């Protein structure tokens, strides 16, 4: 069957770990363990077509900066997330994105927007904000709360289906 | 059959119950508990686990603070008489002296409790000093001058000899001729591993449990790993540099060459940061594009890199391999810690509920417990290899960014990779040699 | 990688800890801080194979007879230390291997005889009489000395082979 390598970028603190978590992760099970073989890897069904989702997520090591480029070059799709309470996060969106093209190559790479909700904080990046920068982008844009699970298979679906159409 | 006291004179004597603590399915291994129970296993009576000690002295910081920890672990040390020979020898010593054994390991290698909070140690001083008996009469005195030393403020013995420095273009003395291609392969990458060696054995778990280094105090809080990462990242920035700067294909091509030789004496060493750093550096956009260069590079140097490079392919499943096989000492790469750290962290809960009873999740803990410990394993061994003072300062102060903000270098660098080998179809140009001294490599077999 | 529990027993003093200390950081504790009880890791490959050892280091003729058993239920090796300058020491050692057969219930519980402190001149235990008494139980005699590392890594490699081939 098709897999798919989808990676997740992003700034630190954005939450990044907590979607791939909140994805992959058996939400009925006391214990969770990272360390463990293949525990980034899930096997799904996306419009009726069983794929296998490889998830790519570094976080913690945002401050090697060098080995950026490696790690995004081993992947076909990408999502793109910034925490909407964090509005520098936001912005550094851009440059994520031209990082992206630049390592694949590509002015046409597949990935989503991805606003995540950490916490209680006040939201300092409204909706119609990422929306409009989604679209200037030509991008999807999927607001997620990881933590109460919502919107999480959605953001990374829609990006298999952007891999799936390009 | 031994008596206990009275569970309302002594609070560690309730019995175990599904609703105080919980056990993973040899010693046994504590899923969940009650900061209480864990305390009682933390200076159980029946077996010996310093791995507890260990691991509770290192997060129970995120379920109990310090001054807390001190009045719990005091009570401990209290037993209440109720065969009394009995009782002794087989509960209030064993108990007393681990009671004892936290103090001594909480004042050695967990200082910093007792730096940022002075009223602590005090009460520490004082409880220590109330410890009557003759028998603990030894330990009390030890666990003072441990805290005295602390209070005002590591030889190295080899089984054999180290190596002879290496020396190619540049000699002793001559700081200032020090380059890539006129200092020996052999000694870049030996005084390479040194440098980054004493950087990874200065990182301690304050840096790490909490994912403190993610956090915004990160730079007061994590100094040691963050200076370490950029020490690497500046490494492979250099590697980078040196490599778009020299325009000349027949130079260029002799540069990544010197460069991969490095990366083969990295991997002879076990200095797995120094191969991620040639490694990531190679992969870099404006190297990675250098078709022309990398046409030019020798078979088996090619087979070199590529076997490199394979290390980090499938989530690093071949490196860790090697890093379980390999003989210490050796330099880790700490990036594949952070993650799972953070991870673990946060998909975890800080407690687990039974009977609406929040008990503290204490595998969690355990589980951070194991990658620090992990850490710390391989901290211990040093290498055998004499320091170079000279090329040592060379690499430590290197600094391939100057003051251009991150951005524009990395522009620069990716600029200057299209500058010396231009997208096709535009022709690959010509570019005039920039190095007065031989290219040929002095190869990376130590002279003896 | 096979796991190897190796026990140091024997009387305080005798070299037990900067023993360990020497074999795990190559680094000698001159001054005596008495241990309780530490636990120390440590991967090394011997003859070709990689090990983990993991190295309980106990306190010694503390008069503590009711913890020490606890000691010996876990080790799979012991490594039975006295100084070469301490008679009372070599003295002691048939208590321990005693006890170690007691606790264990076996004849032959892998196990090595060190003679530490073998850089100092006023001996006075003679290599000999320890030798003697270490073929009387069938295992190996090693003099070794923390101080300058003389015989360390044979003594716990040592005693590595030997839970190896039991
Ligand atoms: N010169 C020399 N001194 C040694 C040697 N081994 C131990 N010592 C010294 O002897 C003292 C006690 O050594 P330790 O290793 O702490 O003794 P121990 O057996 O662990 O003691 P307990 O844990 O109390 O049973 C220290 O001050 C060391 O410096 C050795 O091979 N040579
Ligand atoms: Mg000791």
């Amino acid at each position: 069957m098709t897999e798919y390598k989808l990676v997740v970028v992003g700034a630190g603190g954005v939450g990044k770990s907590a979607l791939t978590i909140q994805l992959i992760q058996n939400h009925f099970v006391d214990e969770y363990d990272p360390t463990i073989e293949d525990s980034y890897r899930k096997q799904v069904v996306i419009d009726g077509e069983t794929c296998l989702l490889d998830i790519l997520d570094t976080g913690g090591q945002e401050e090697y900066s060098a080995m950026r480029d490696q790690y995004m070059r081993t992947g076909e799709g990408f999502l793109c997330v910034f925490a909407i309470n964090n509005t520098k996060s936001f912005e550094d969106i851009h440059q994520y994105r031209e990082q992206i093209k630049r390592v694949k190559d590509s002015d046409d790479v597949p990935m989503v927007l991805v606003g995540n909700k950490c916490d209680l904080a006040a939201r300092t990046v409204e909706s119609r904000q990422a929306q409009d920068l989604a679209r200037s982008y030509g991008i999807p844009y999927i607001e997620t709360s990881a933590k109460t699970r919502q919107g999480v298979e959605d953001a990374f679906y829609t990006l298999v289906r952007e891999i799936r159409q390009h | 059959q031994m008596r206990l006291p009275s569970a309302d004179v002594y609070r560690f004597a309730e019995p175990d119950s599904e609703e105080n603590i919980i056990f993973e399915e040899g010693i046994p291994i504590i899923k969940a508990g009650t900061v209480i129970k864990l305390i009682e296993r933390l200076t159980y009576h029946m077996y010996a686990d310093p791995n507890f000690v260990r691991t509770f002295l290192t997060t129970y910081r995120s379920f109990c603070k310090p001054q807390e920890l001190l009045s719990l672990i005091i009570e401990r040390f209290e037993i209440p008489e109720p065969e009394l020979k009995r009782f002794r020898k087989e509960y209030i010593q064993p108990v007393q002296l681990r009671v004892l054994n936290v103090c001594r390991h909480w004042v050695e290698h967990h200082f910093y409790d007792f730096e940022r909070d002075a009223y602590l140690l005090q009460r520490m001083e004082e409880f220590i000093g109330t410890v009557r008996g003759k028998a603990m009469k030894k330990w009390v005195e030890s666990i003072t001058k441990i805290i005295q030393r602390k209070k005002i403020a590591h030889n190295i013995t080899f089984q054999s000899s180290p190596p002879t420095v290496e020396w190619h273009i540049s000699r002793p003395g001559h700081i200032e001729t020090f380059d890539l291609l006129t200092l020996h392969p052999i000694e870049i990458a030996r005084q390479l591993t040194l440098l980054e060696s004493d950087l990874y054995r200065a990182v301690q778990p304050s840096e790490l449990v909490g994912s403190v280094w993610t956090k915004e105090d990160k730079e007061i809080n994590s100094p040691n790993l963050l200076k370490m990462i950029r020490h690497t990242t500046n490494l492979t920035l250099w590697f980078e540099k040196c490599i778009v700067e020299t325009e000349n294909l027949e130079e260029r091509v002799a540069v990544v060459s010197r460069i991969i030789e490095i990366l083969q004496v990295f991997q002879e060493l076990n200095n797995f940061n120094g191969v991620l750093e040639v490694v990531s550096a190679m992969n870099s956009s404006p190297v990675y594009r250098l078709d022309h260069t990398f046409e030019q590079i020798p078979s088996r140097q090619k087979k070199i890199l590529e076997e490199a490079h394979e290390l980090s392919e499938d989530h690093y499943k071949k490196y860790l391999a090697k890093l379980r096989s390999i003989n210490p000492p050796c330099v880790p790469f700490f990036g594949i810690y952070l993650t799972n750290i953070l991870k673990t962290e946060e998909g975890n809960p800080e407690v687990l509920k039974r009977h609406g009873k929040e008990l503290i999740n204490f595998s969690k803990r355990r589980k951070v417990a194991e990658i620090t410990g992990e850490i710390q394993q391989y901290q211990n061994q040093p290498y055998c290899l004499r320091v170079e003072s000279d090329i040592k300062r060379f690499f430590e102060n290197l600094n391939p960014m100057g003051n251009s903000m991150e951005k524009e270098f990395t522009d620069y660098l990716f600029n200057k990779s299209l500058e010396i080998e231009p997208r096709n179809p535009k022709p690959l140009p010509r570019f005039p040699k920039k190095y007065s001294y031989p290219l040929k490599s002095p190869g990376v077999r130590p002279s003896n």
